[PDB]
Formats: C-alpha cells, sequence, structure tokens
DNA sequence: GCAGCTGTCTAGAGACATCGAT
DNA sequence: CGATGTCTCTAGACAGCTGC
C-alpha cells in the first residue's frame, strides 16, 4: 500500500531514490502474488540510468521462481525499461547461463526488435542458447505462444543461413516443440509456415 | 518586396566599414535567402536578381565572415535550381587559386580576380570550406546519377562526363591551391577521396570504350593524379610547422592531421587498378595519358637524435 | 492496401516524413471509398498509436482527426472502441490527448455514453498526486468545458 | 619454390601475430627482451624478401604481395606499441630494428610498380591495400617519434620507383 | 605625471571528422 | 551502432601600448 501511494503521489528524486533501493531488497522476498504491483510501480513509475542495474537485480530476483502475467502487462505499460532489460540481458547472457526468464523477456521485448534481433544474432555467433531451457519454457510456459510473436525468431533462421547452420537446426527444434501443445489454429498456421518454406527457397530449409 | 530589400542592402553594404552593423546585414542577407525561396521558376526576375547577385558578388569587397559565408549560400540555393552549379564552382574555386599560394610556391598565378569578395583573408576556410561543401553536393548527385544510369542511357552519359569534366577542372584548379593548415586541408582530402570513388563510372562501363569516356580518363590522368601526390609532398611539412605548436598527449594531433593520407592513396590505385581492368577488356591502352605511382619512404635523423 | 499502410508507420520510425505523408494519404483514401473495410482500417489505425511514443506520432492523430472528419460514424459502428484508450494519461500526454480529444470532439458530443467515459476517467484522474496525470487531467478540462456549447 | 615460399610467410607471419600484443611499460626487463624476436623476425623477413629476386614467377608475386601487407600491418598493430615506451629504454637496437624493417619493405613498392607495369589483373588486386599500409607505417613511424618528442628527426622522402633488383 | 587608448587572451557557441563499439 | 573533442569563429576584457 506503501508503494500503490506512492504510485498515486508525486516523485522527488531523493527520497525516490533511498525508498526504491529499499523496494528492490524487498521485492523477492514476498509471495509471487504479491511483489508484481512492487515491479509494476517500479516500470511505470521510476526510470533512471540506474535502472539498467535495478532490472538485473529483479532478474536475480525472479531468477528461482521464474495467471502472473501481470508482469508481462507491468513491463507492456512502459517501453525505455524494456531497452533497458535489451541491454542488460547483452551482457546478464555474456555471465549468466541463459536463465528462462531472459528468453521469456526477450520474446517479450521482441514482440514490442531490430536492436533484440541484433543481439540474438551476436549471441547465435557467441554462445548459441542452450535450449533445453526453452524446451522447458515452451513445456510449462505455453500460455504465450501467440505465434505472431516466435514467427520472426524462426524466419531470423533465414539471416542465419548465412553461416552458422546449427542455430537452424535449434530454430527447427524449437518450432518443433511449439507445435505440439495446444492451438490447433497456430497449428495449421505453423503448417502453412512450413509449406511456405518448402515451396519458396532452396533445398535446405525444405 | 526583395527589391526594397534589395536597396537597403546596396546602400548598407556601399557604406563605410564604420557604418557596417554586422548584424543588420547578416539578418538582411538571410531574409533574402528566405523570400528568394518562394520566388516561381517561370519568371524572368528570377534571371535579374540572379545577375544582381552575381554582379554584387564581382564588384563589393567585404570582409566580414559570416556575412561573405551567408550571401555565398543565398546564390548557392538558388543556381541549384536553374542551371548546374559546377560553373559557379570553378569560377571560385578561379579565384581561391589566384587569391592564395600554389602548392608547389615555384611559378606565380595571374593575380586574376573573378570575385571582390575573396581578398586575402575570405580564402581561409569561410570559402574553402563551402565551395567543398557545394562540391561534394555535386558529387553526392552525380552517384545518384551513375545509379541510374547503371535509349534515354544516351542523354545520361552526355551531362556526367561534361559535368565530371568540369568538375574534375575545378579539384585540379583547387587542388593546386597552398591551402592553410586546419580543417581547410582534411575537408580536401577527404572529397578528393570521393571524386575518384570515377571508379564507379568505370566500373560499370566494364560491361560494355566511347570517345567522350576515354577523354575523360585523359583530362583526369592529366588534371587529377599528378597533381594529388604534389599535395602529400606538401601536407607533410605544413604539419610539421603545425606540430612544433604543441603546449608552446601529441598522439591525438599525429593520428589526426595525418588519418586521410592513407586514405587518399588507397583511393588512387582502386581507381588506378579498375583502369587496368578496362584497359585490357576494352582492347585499348588508356594509360600512356597518366604516369607511374609515386610512393614515400623515411630515414630517421638519428644524427640529430638529440 | 491497408497492410501497407501499416507497415509504412511501423517502418517511419525528409524521405522519413514523405513515408508518413504517403501512409496517411492512402489511408485516408482507402478509408474514405471502402465502405465494409473502415471498421478495420479503424482497429488498426487506434491499435497502431498505442505503445509508440519515442518517434514523432503526430501522424496518428492527425489522420484520425482527417478520416472521422471525414467519416464520424465510424467509431460508432465499431461500437466506440476509444474508450479503451483513455489509459493514455501514463504513456506521453503532452500534446496527443489535446489532439486526440481535438478529433474525438463531435462524436464525444453525440454519443453520451463516451462522454460520460470521459468525465468519469478524468474525474479519477484529477485527484491523482501525479504531476504528469494532474497535467493530464487539466488537458483534458481544457477541453471539456467547450466540447458542450450552450452560448447561443 | 612457390609452396614453400607460401607456407613459410603464412607460418612467419602467424608466429609475428601470435607475440603478446601492446603493453603501456607495464613491466621492467621485458620491453628488451621482445625486441629481439622482432629483430630476427625481420631478420626473416629481409631474407625472404631477397629470395623474391631471384624468383619472378607470378605465384610468387602473388604470395608475396599479400603476405607482406599481412605482415606489416601485424606489426603496425602489434609491435609498434611495445616501441613506442621501448624507445626511452633502448635507442640504437630499435632504430636498427627500424632500418632492418625499411631495407625488407621498400621492395614491396616495386614488386607493386612491376605488378602494374605488366597490368596483370590476376596480381595488381592487392596493391592499394599494400600501399595504403605502407603510408600507414610511414606516419606511424612518426607517431612513435612523437611519443618521445623527437619531431625534427623525421624525414619523409620521395622513394625512388624501381623494377625488381633493377631500375625504374 | 601617471593619466588615455588600443588587442591578444579567453570564454560561447555551433559544425564537423572519427570519435569508438552497441 | 554515434557521444565526443577539435576547431573557424565572434567579443570582451583588462591590460600593454599608445598616451599623459
Amino acid at each position: 500500500p506503501i508503494l500503490d501511494a506512492l504510485s498515486r503521489l508525486d516523485l522527488d528524486a531523493e527520497l525516490l531514490a533511498k525508498v526504491r533501493q529499499s523496494a528492490m531488497t524487498i521485492v523477492p522476498s514476498v509471495k509471487l502474488e504479491d511483489l508484481p504491483v512492487v515491479i509494476k510501480f517500479i516500470l511505470h513509475n521510476v526510470k533512471a540510468a540506474d535502472a539498467v542495474e535495478v532490472i538485473s537485480d529483479l532478474r536475480k530476483s525472479l531468477d528461482l521462481s521464474s495467471l502472473f502475467d501481470v508482469i508481462k502487462l507491468a513491463v507492456r505499460f512502459q517501453k525505455d525499461v524494456s531497452e533497458a532489460w535489451i541491454k542488460a540481458i547483452e551482457n546478464s547472457t555474456s555471465v549468466s547461463d541463459h536463465k528462462v526468464l531472459d528468453l521469456i523477456v526477450l520474446l517479450l521485448i521482441h514482440s514490442t526488435r531490430k536492436q533484440t534481433e541484433k543481439v540474438l544474432r551476436s549471441k547465435i555467433r557467441l554462445g548459441c542458447m542452450p535450449e533445453q531451457l526453452m524446451q522447458n519454457a515452451f513445456q510449462n510456459h505455453s500460455m504465450v505462444i501467440k505465434d505472431f510473436f516466435p514467427s520472426i525468431l524462426s524466419l531470423a533462421q533465414t539471416f542465419l543461413h548465412s553461416a552458422h547452420p546449427a542455430v537452424v537446426s535449434f530454430g527447427s527444434c524449437m518450432y518443433k516443440q511449439a507445435f505440439a501443445v495446444f492451438d490447433s489454429y497456430c497449428q495449421q498456421e505453423v503448417v502453412c509456415a512450413l509449406v511456405t518454406h518448402v515451396c519458396s527457397g532452396n533445398e535446405t530449409e525444405l | 518586396q526583395i527589391r526594397q530589400f534589395q536597396r537597403s542592402l546596396v546602400n548598407q553594404l556601399s557604406s563605410a566599414e564604420d557604418d557596417f552593423n554586422s548584424k543588420e546585414t547578416q539578418l538582411l542577407i538571410t531574409i533574402l535567402s528566405t523570400l528568394s525561396k518562394l520566388l516561381d521558376p517561370g519568371s524572368q526576375q528570377f534571371l535579374q536578381f540572379l545577375t544582381w547577385t552575381v554582379k554584387i558578388c564581382k564588384e563589393n569587397a567585404l570582409e566580414d565572415l559570416s556575412c561573405c559565408k551567408g550571401l555565398l549560400t543565398l546564390l548557392f540555393s538558388l543556381h541549384v535550381l536553374y542551371k548546374s552549379p559546377v560553373s559557379l564552382l570553378r569560377e571560385l574555386a578561379q579565384d581561391i587559386h589566384a587569391c592564395l599560394g600554389d602548392i608547389d610556391q615555384d611559378v606565380e598565378i595571374e593575380s586574376r580576380s573573378h570575385f571582390a569578395i575573396v581578398n586575402v583573408k575570405t580564402a581561409a576556410p569561410t570559402v574553402c570550406l563551402l565551395v567543398l561543401g557545394q562540391a561534394d553536393k555535386v558529387l553526392e548527385e552525380v552517384d545518384w546519377l551513375i545509379k541510374r544510369l547503371t535509349n534515354q542511357t544516351q542523354a545520361l552519359e552526355k551531362g556526367v562526363i561534361l559535368q565530371l569534366g568540369t568538375l574534375l577542372t575545378v579539384f585540379h584548379e583547387l587542388v593546386q591551391t597552398a591551402l592553410p593548415a586546419g580543417s581547410c586541408v582534411d575537408s580536401l582530402l577527404r572529397s578528393l577521396s570521393k571524386t575518384y570513388a570515377l571508379t564507379s563510372l568505370i566500373k560499370h562501363y566494364i560491361q560494355a570504350v566511347p570517345g567522350r569516356l576515354e577523354k575523360l580518363v585523359k583530362l583526369s590522368g592529366s588534371h587529377l593524379t599528378p597533381q594529388c601526390y604534389s599535395f602529400i609532398t606538401y601536407v607533410q611539412n605544413i604539419h610539421s610547422e603545425s606540430l612544433s605548436f604543441a603546449e608552446e598527449t601529441v598522439m591525438a594531433k599525429v593520428l589526426r592531421d595525418t588519418k586521410p593520407i592513407p586514405n587518399l592513396i588507397f583511393a588512387i590505385e582502386q581507381y588506378e587498378k579498375f583502369l587496368i581492368h578496362l584497359s585490357k577488356k576494352s582492347k585499348v591502352n588508356l594509360m600512356q595519358y597518366m604516369k607511374l605511382s609515386t610512393s614515400r619512404d623515411f630515414r630517421i635523423n638519428a644524427s640529430m637524435l638529440d | 492496401l491497408v497492410d501497407l499502410g501499416f507497415s509504412l508507420m511501423e517502418s517511419y520510425e525528409m524521405p522519413a516524413q514523405q513515408a508518413c505523408k504517403l501512409g496517411a494519404s492512402i489511408l485516408l483514401e482507402t478509408f474514405k471509398v471502402h465502405e465494409p473495410i473502415r471498421s478495420d482500417i479503424l482497429e488498426q489505425v487506434l491499435n497502431r498509436v498505442l505503445t509508440k511514443a519515442a518517434s514523432p506520432v503526430s501522424h496518428f492523430i492527425d489522420l484520425l482527426s482527417n478520416i472521422v472528419v471525414s467519416a464520424p460514424l465510424v467509431l460508432q459502428n465499431s461500437s466506440s472502441r476509444v474508450t479503451e484508450t483513455f489509459d493514455n494519461l501514463s504513456f506521453l500526454p503532452i500534446d496527443t490527448v489535446q489532439g486526440l480529444l481535438r478529433a474525438v470532439q463531435p462524436l464525444l458530443k453525440v454519443s453520451m455514453s463516451v462522454r460520460d467515459s470521459l468525465i468519469l476517467v478524468l474525474q479519477k484522474a484529477i485527484f491523482s498526486r501525479q504531476l504528469d496525470a494532474r497535467k493530464a487531467a487539466v488537458a483534458g478540462f481544457l477541453l471539456l468545458l467547450r466540447n458542450f456549447k450552450i452560448l447561443g | 619454390f612457390p609452396v614453400f615460399f607460401r607456407v613459410m610467410m603464412a607460418q612467419l607471419e602467424s608466429s609475428v601475430k601470435s607475440i603478446p600484443a601492446g603493453k603501456p611499460s607495464d613491466s621492467g626487463e621485458v620491453q628488451l627482451e621482445k625486441l629481439l624476436k622482432w629483430n630476427i623476425a625481420v631478420r626473416n623477413f629481409h631474407i625472404l624478401i631477397n629470395l623474391v629476386k631471384v624468383f619472378d614467377s607470378r605465384p610468387v608475386l602473388s604470395i608475396c604481395l599479400k603476405y607482406g601487407r599481412l605482415f606489416v600491418e601485424a606489426f603496425l598493430k602489434l609491435a609498434m606499441p611495445l616501441l613506442d615506451h621501448s624507445f626511452k629504454k633502448h635507442r640504437d637496437d630499435v632504430q636498427s630494428l627500424l632500418k632492418t624493417l625499411q631495407l625488407s619493405t621498400r621492395q614491396l613498392h616495386h614488386m607493386c610498380g612491376h605488378s602494374k607495369i605488366h597490368q596483370d589483373l590476376g596480381l595488381t588486386n592487392h596493391v592499394p591495400l599494400l600501399k595504403k599500409s605502407l603510408e600507414q607505417f610511414v606516419y606511424r613511424v612518426k607517431a612513435m617519434l612523437a611519443f618521445n618528442h623527437c619531431q625534427e628527426a623525421f624525414w619523409v622522402g620521395v622513394l625512388k620507383n624501381r623494377d625488381l633488383q633493377g631500375e625504374e
């Protein structure tokens, strides 16, 4: 309620800083149904240079636990923090081992793009992001499949056809994984994309 | 409306230097550059005004810098939608070379004066950066024309060869200028790297030979490359003199005044290399016009080491 | 045509300004003469304005104003889907809200439901103690008073 | 020979590049340890360039152009940062290394000129980058001299064009 | 007789080359 | 990818070269 009131109230820098470090200190300690309001506040109410590491603190807070779609909307409400998220995962994947939350939020920012795909290509050439984690993600968190978002992720294979063909195989694997869950209309759209692939282009994607 | 503003300028400009009130001159010059925008193309008043600012440029000798810069922009913002500005740029380059010294400081340029605005002071980066600014613009659209060139094709090649022939006469008379140190030297070296990238037109015509194109290379070989290398033999000593005035690290001022020189060398050879391809393919030897490439070495004077 | 325009506003962000002009022109033409797709065009432009504040987005409001002044009944035909847009008081209500209200003025006047939604959203916005929220509230107040006319 | 020449230049350039990069006088007793290496390296380079003079075969020139350019670029990128600081510690030996380098790389301009004279399409393709790199070396030497306040001790002069082991 | 006038030095601000990797 | 330093400059100042 204090953070909700401060959301309602105006902002002053000196107090905002100390209360926001206090918030970051007290985000993960509470139950998963309680911190989302805090995350929404720090998203649509707070914007600063230090957010580039505050969001990394949030990532560490949410690393363990990973219906709970309010966080997605909170990230939708503002876009500058999403660019900060891209900047943070530019180095978060450089040290941390590509946690599932990283690829989830990467899909979210790519949905809400050019910088995301540039980062994806760079880490394709860098560390290839072991895809068992995203297999588990599509196994458990398939409620946000909505093929229009991963469609660009798949068609990135075309730009990844110049070299490193293994990542094309990983993209094929993850489209195989995403097909066998639900969303029969999305399944037929995936089959339409696949027949497009066998029709246009050379024999490789065929 | 401009005529009453014209009367104010001619009276104000003709006034003595003690009554120049430069703030007035800048605004009135800019006020014409804004009002002259909406003069229609199909009017005679376009011409007598255009010939008036030319004749006011030929006669008046103004020593202010922003005044000269502002007035020239008007002339080049209007002689850009009526004709080819390269005729004006050549004349400006004719004056700059005449006004300043010579690249070889051995042969004396005739003391001509195509414009009275350019004096011993105004030939500074004040004008020499505007001329190279306009020259860059002309080269920029020529790239588009070369892009378009790559029954209407014959007409396109007529203008490009004619303009580049005039444009080469601009740089030939401008690279021979004894430019002062600073950014004006740096602009010329980079702009010379632009005009050579002459390569794309040669590269396109590999698909084909015409006599007009051969004359251009004849012009290019006899007007740009031998003169261009003379500039490099001069920029090495003007920067040595300019480098003595340090605290009177230095690494910034040694890897910044010399960086254009390697790039200019590369542009010359790349243009030179694509002539090899055309000379063999087009069964015509077009290299008797030009001369051999010249390089430079050094020897650290250990005698004067300390 | 409508897909081309949608991705035109997408690809905008001067040739970019010319692209905006061309996209606004084609969208207005395809809205004016095509009857059964004008609702789709309105839905597309309503879905495209949101989450767009970093780039100059005045094109959205201006072409929306043009298409509603050419055809104001489209929003009611779309069952007045502008009510959801009232949340824009937190993204960038410096000028977008003013222009949006300017555009939707006749449809707020004719339609009582959208007027009631506007008055309630502004009433809950005014006492929000945020500087941005209060700015949005006072901006909306600047327009709502003249939305209704009784002087003569 | 050309196979030997190709592999020898490639290995020499790779070994030269493998040397650790520039350092801002981080350690004593290393700025002279890491100079005899480049002394013997430029010795080997000069030897190979001399071996060019006896075999003017076209593949030999094609190998030499490219790999001399690559070795010069690697030298400029790596050894010269060491030279900046090492000039104060050691004065004549670095100068001798520079004399050897000028002795070797001076022939590469002659090879470029010979390639241009005969209009060899497949061999002139490497001339511009090598010439640019040689000019870059010429001026990076000025930069190094500036690192130790030696600006009247430099003199960039015109190089007389020569044929392969010949003249003009 | 130390009162007058005469100018390079310094801070303003705006445009460019490479500035240094995203 | 583009924040940054470098540079033509226009003026102002108080301080050296006129003076006094």
